[PDB]
């Protein structure tokens, strides 16, 4: 049949201190006995596979099986045991490549190496290990053993194997033609020069036969497919590529399966549609599940599903790669706490888009949203392209520079500019950096109980008001933001509040215009509400003046 | 040479640490530098059989413009640690930071000539990605000595002995420190003395084929910071209580402050504004205090068994402060680091507290880095000019910690 490569093979062990695979053969029917004995001949025949007697002790058990409407029957060995006792070997590939990330190209040709497994041979110390067994018909006499002499399917070693021995072969190649471009991915090759097709289609012979050479084979000229190239969920069209077409189902009833693949189709559109959106459509699936079971759309959902297929109504395009252009990144905010972005080289011919809509951690602001945003496109910026770019950002230069010096956390965005691209980036208040003459100074405090959860919230000030709230199923943190809270409803404009929790000061001070807790959500209106909030902090339980009393009030019934 | 058998410790195995994505700028640099090291015999290609990994960057050296390769050995050290701690490990001395100077001399090419033991080649693997995932990118491990393993030095120590042996024993009051790939010369002379001798050791070691801070440190002239607190003619509720919040803190490191009578003063519900005069009690209790800060701290030793951990605060303006411990309130050092962007002042503070570090303890730190983990990762390798890395997590560590030192 097909070749097997004379390349030197790659040194295969065990894992240290495990002997091989012992496992015992189960008995077959005729029929499979039949189909395998059939098979396994047609295999040593063509080198694949060697008989070897019962001096070799290991055994892996092998199986045949029929599809309902069909006649060839196919061997499975299952590999499990000897998976489990095989070294560890390199990852394959760190990870794949990126339309996008692309140099356009004259001409392109795409080579499956065909039967690519069965191509290479298997270390020869280690073939041993390979060992199965089609059994006698109801296990009377002993059964004809084998062994692989090439790197079987479904073994762990395989796929790298493969790869690593490709590679040694493409190399003097690569050589001796460093303006062509050959990717490699799984069994195949992706061939992309800018010679005129005369040479182009010389040169692709010249590399189907130098793997020839190797054992290799490759379709030739008549079997080789055409532009446009379906790949791994993309088209790949000569100056262009998008996603493979997205098919929105219409239903009288969703089911989370039918959702949880939406938003796949969805997420996958987004790297070349802009503005998808998925948030309110991932709300649903927040819960307790179940495959089959109907979830009925929310009006929100409805709107962005909506809005989605209007997106896809028409379809887009990204154009490929430049490397003598700058990369230009801009980023717009899509409000909720959703970003979505676009790359150019050329405006306004997208390379590629995508979308940030993350909550790193409970408490935050659009200005640390934005930085985290800026810094997730740079990373994905340095694996296509290899460089990081120029970004386009809707924030006052002003804004950042006063953010990023006062803030206590490093922060850095590389090269960028403005572009008034509503909504822009902004901080909704600020925090007096000193205490407000003519302002009522608010002492607050609160405290829960352990056992029962039952709280107390509240305040003294200088003007000499009081004021108690109780609160039920709570814990101290609650309590300390609550009694926040009261101070800034019963204040006035101007205001200075004390506190002996650290936790609400760091909350604040960060300045926070979102937040997963509601409190916090409801003290972000009032301190927008505000004109001027001086907030400071003493420490607990040292009878400072003020703290001492409103600590007395709460702790009436609640602490000792 | 005959090579020298290394064990790594029962249970662990080598390291199998991702490679973090590089620009296609070093990537080149990359590949120039790692094929030159194969022509030399350095290292050598490897196949998929070996499951390892530890990561590479490219940098520039410390005020140049030529790339040099910085392996990440980091997990390998900690998987190593018997072999170099115990086994072969250099002792440091105390006498160093006591030297009126100390220059840092690169001496990692030295190890380039001693080659590795065969069965510990595979667990120096590391890989020199591509762009896009073009190709499945270049996999090598090393023949000689790999710069950056402490292992390596270990190793090397008795050849270092031989190179400097005339070069002590014709300068006894000079000391000599080898850490990783670098050497630590120490001396109390006058400086142009000093520079006279660090030439007169270059000679030395070029006859064995050997070719945030400024030339030279200065140990001496390192000393603490004092919490040091304000002199005011007029003080305000406010100001008392952001006095006290800082003496209260305080007082967990220092024993025998007090703000007794301090707080006294507050007594009532004031309103923040509202002036205080001090009373002589208080103002006494405050000058007790001052002294207390200025002086070191009584109790708080070195432990050789115990990482040292590396806190620092950002205090804007360009100002960082940072303090060194192990137990945490037991200071064992103090300082503050001055003047760009937040990433390479933080990166400058890093090396220059790593280095003194070096220098007190023959130890680097583990830093708790005020910034977020992706933007460190991304940036840090753009100003980095040591040839060494100190372990780092990452924290957000507000709020008043920072008014506290600064
Ligand atoms: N299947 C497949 C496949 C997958 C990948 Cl990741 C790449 C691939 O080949 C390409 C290579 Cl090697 C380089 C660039 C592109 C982008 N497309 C072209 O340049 C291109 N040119 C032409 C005719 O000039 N058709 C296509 Cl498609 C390529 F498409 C083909």
């Amino acid at each position: 049949n097909s070749p097997i490569s004379p390349i030197e093979t790659v040194p295969v062990k065990l894992k240290p201190g495990m002997d091989g695979p012992k496992v015992k053969q189960w008995p077959l029917t005729e029929e499979k006995i039949k189909a395998l004995v059939e098979i396994c001949t047609e295999m040593e025949k063509e080198g694949k596979i060697s008989k070897i007697g019962p001096e070799n002790p290991y055994n892996t058990p092998v199986f045949a099986i029929k599809k309902k409407d069909s006649t060839k029957w196919r061997k499975l060995v299952d590999f499990r045991e000897l998976n489990k006792r095989t070294q560890d070997f390199w990852e394959v590939q760190l990870g794949i490549p990126h339309p996008a990330g692309l140099k356009k190209k004259k001409s392109v040709t795409v080579l499956d190496v065909g039967d690519a497994y069965f191509s290479v041979p298997l270390d020869e110390d280690f073939r041993k290990y390979t060992a199965f067994t089609i059994p006698s018909i109801n296990n009377e006499t002993p059964g004809i053993r084998y062994q692989y002499n090439v790197l079987p399917q479904g073994w762990k070693g395989s796929p790298a194997i493969f790869q690593s021995s490709m590679t040694k072969i493409l190399e003097p190649f690569r050589k001796q033609n460093p303006d062509i471009v050959i990717y490699q991915y799984m069994d195949d090759l992706y061939v992309g020069s800018d010679l005129e097709i005369g040479q182009h289609r010389t040169k692709i012979e010249e590399l189907r036969q130098h793997l020839l050479r190797w054992g290799l084979t490759t379709p030739d000229k008549k079997h080789q497919k055409e532009p446009p190239f379906l790949w791994m969920g993309y088209e790949l069209h000569p100056d262009k590529w998008t996603v493979q077409p997205i098919v929105l189902p219409e239903k009288d009833s969703w089911t989370v399966n039918d959702i949880q693949k939406l938003v796949g189709k969805l997420n996958w559109a987004s790297q070349i549609y802009p503005g998808i959106k998925v948030r309110q459509l991932c709300k649903l699936l927040r819960g307790t599940k179940a495959l089959t079971e109907v979830i009925p759309l929310t009006e929100e959902a409805e709107l962005e599903l909506a809005e989605n297929r209007e997106i896809l109504k028409e379809p887009v395009h990204g154009v490929y790669y430049d490397p003598s252009k700058d990369l230009i990144a801009e980023i717009q905010k899509q409000g909720q706490g959703q970003w979505t972005y676009q790359i150019y080289q050329e405006p306004f011919k997208n390379l590629k888009t995508g979308k940030y809509a993350r909550m790193r951690g409970a408490h935050t602001n659009d200005v640390k949203q934005l930085t985290e945003a800026v810094q997730k496109i740079t990373t994905e910026s340095i694996v296509i392209w290899g460089k990081t770019p120029k970004f386009k950002l809707p924030i006052q230069k002003e804004t950042w520079e006063t953010w990023w010096t006062e803030y206590w956390q490093a922060t850095w965005i590389p090269e960028w500019e403005f572009v008034n691209t509503p909504p822009l980036v902004k901080l909704w208040y600020q925090l007096e950096k000193e205490p407000i003459v003519g302002a009522e100074t608010f002492y607050v405090d609160g405290a829960a109980n352990r056992e029962t959860k039952l709280g107390k919230a509240g305040y003294v000030t200088n003007r000499g008001r009081q004021k108690v709230v109780t609160l039920t199923d709570t814990t101290n943190q609650k309590t300390e933001l609550q009694a926040i809270y009261l101070a800034l409803q019963d204040s006035g404009l101007e205001v200075n509040i004390v506190t002996d929790s650290q936790y609400a000061l760091g909350i604040i001070q960060a300045q926070p215009d979102q937040s997963e807790s509601e409190l916090v959500n409801q003290i972000i209106e009032q301190l927008i509400k505000k004109e001027k909030v001086y907030l400071a902090w003493v420490p607990a339980h040292k009878g400072i003046g003020g703290n001492e009393q409103v600590d007395k009030l709460v702790s009436a019934g609640i602490r000792k | 040479i005959e090579t020298v058998p290394v064990k790594l410790k029962p249970g662990m195995d080598g390291p199998k640490v991702k490679q973090w994505p590089l620009t296609e700028e070093k990537i080149k640099a990359l590949v120039e530098i790692c094929t030159e090291m194969e022509k030399e015999g350095k290292i050598s290609k490897i196949g998929p059989e070996n499951p390892y990994n530890t990561p590479v960057f490219a940098i520039k050296k410390k005020d140049s413009t030529k790339w040099r390769k910085l392996v990440d050995f980091r997990e390998l050290n900690k998987r190593t640690q018997d072999f170099w701690e115990v086994q072969l490990g250099i002792p440091h001395p105390a006498g160093l930071k006591k030297k009126k100077s100390v220059t840092v001399l690169d001496v990692g090419d030295a190890y380039f000539s001693v080659p590795l033991d065969e069965d510990f080649r595979k667990y120096t693997a590391f890989t020199i990605p591509s762009i896009n995932n073009e190709t499945p990118g270049i996999r090598y491990q090393y023949n000689v000595l790999p710069q950056g393993w402490k292992g390596s030095p270990a190793i090397f120590q008795s050849s270092m002995t031989k190179i400097l042996e005339p070069f002590r024993k014709q300068n006894p009051d000079i000391v000599i420190y080898q850490y990783m790939d670098d050497l630590y010369v120490g001396s109390d002379l006058e400086i142009g003395q000093h520079r006279t001798k660090i030439e007169e050791l270059r000679q030395h070691l070029l006859r064995w084929g050997l070719t945030w801070m400024g030339y030279e440190l200065h140990p001496d002239k390192w000393t603490v910071q004092p919490i040091v607190l304000p002199e005011k003619d007029s003080w305000t509720v406010n100001d008392i209580q952001k006095l006290v919040g800082k003496l209260n803190w305080a007082s967990q490191i220092y024993p025998g402050i007090k703000v007794r009578q301090l707080c006294k003063l507050l007594r009532g519900t004031k309103a923040l504004t509202e002036v205080i005069p001090l009373t002589e009690e208080a103002e006494l209790e405050l000058a007790e205090n001052r002294e207390i800060l200025k002086e070191p701290v009584h109790g708080v030793y070195y432990d050789p068994s115990k990482d040292l951990i590396a806190e620092i605060q950002k205090q804007g303006q360009g100002q960082w402060t940072y303090q060194i411990y192990q137990e945490p309130f037991k200071n064992l050092k103090t300082g503050k680091y001055a003047r760009t962007n937040d990433v390479k002042q933080l990166t400058e503070a890093v090396q220059k507290i790593t280095t003194e570090s070096i220098v007190i303890w023959g130890k680097t730190p583990k830093f708790k880095l005020p910034i977020q983990k992706e933007t460190w990762e991304t940036w840090w390798t753009e100003y980095w000019q040591a040839t060494w890395i100190p372990e780092w997590e990452f924290v957000n560590t507000p709020p008043l910690v920072k008014l506290w030192y600064q």
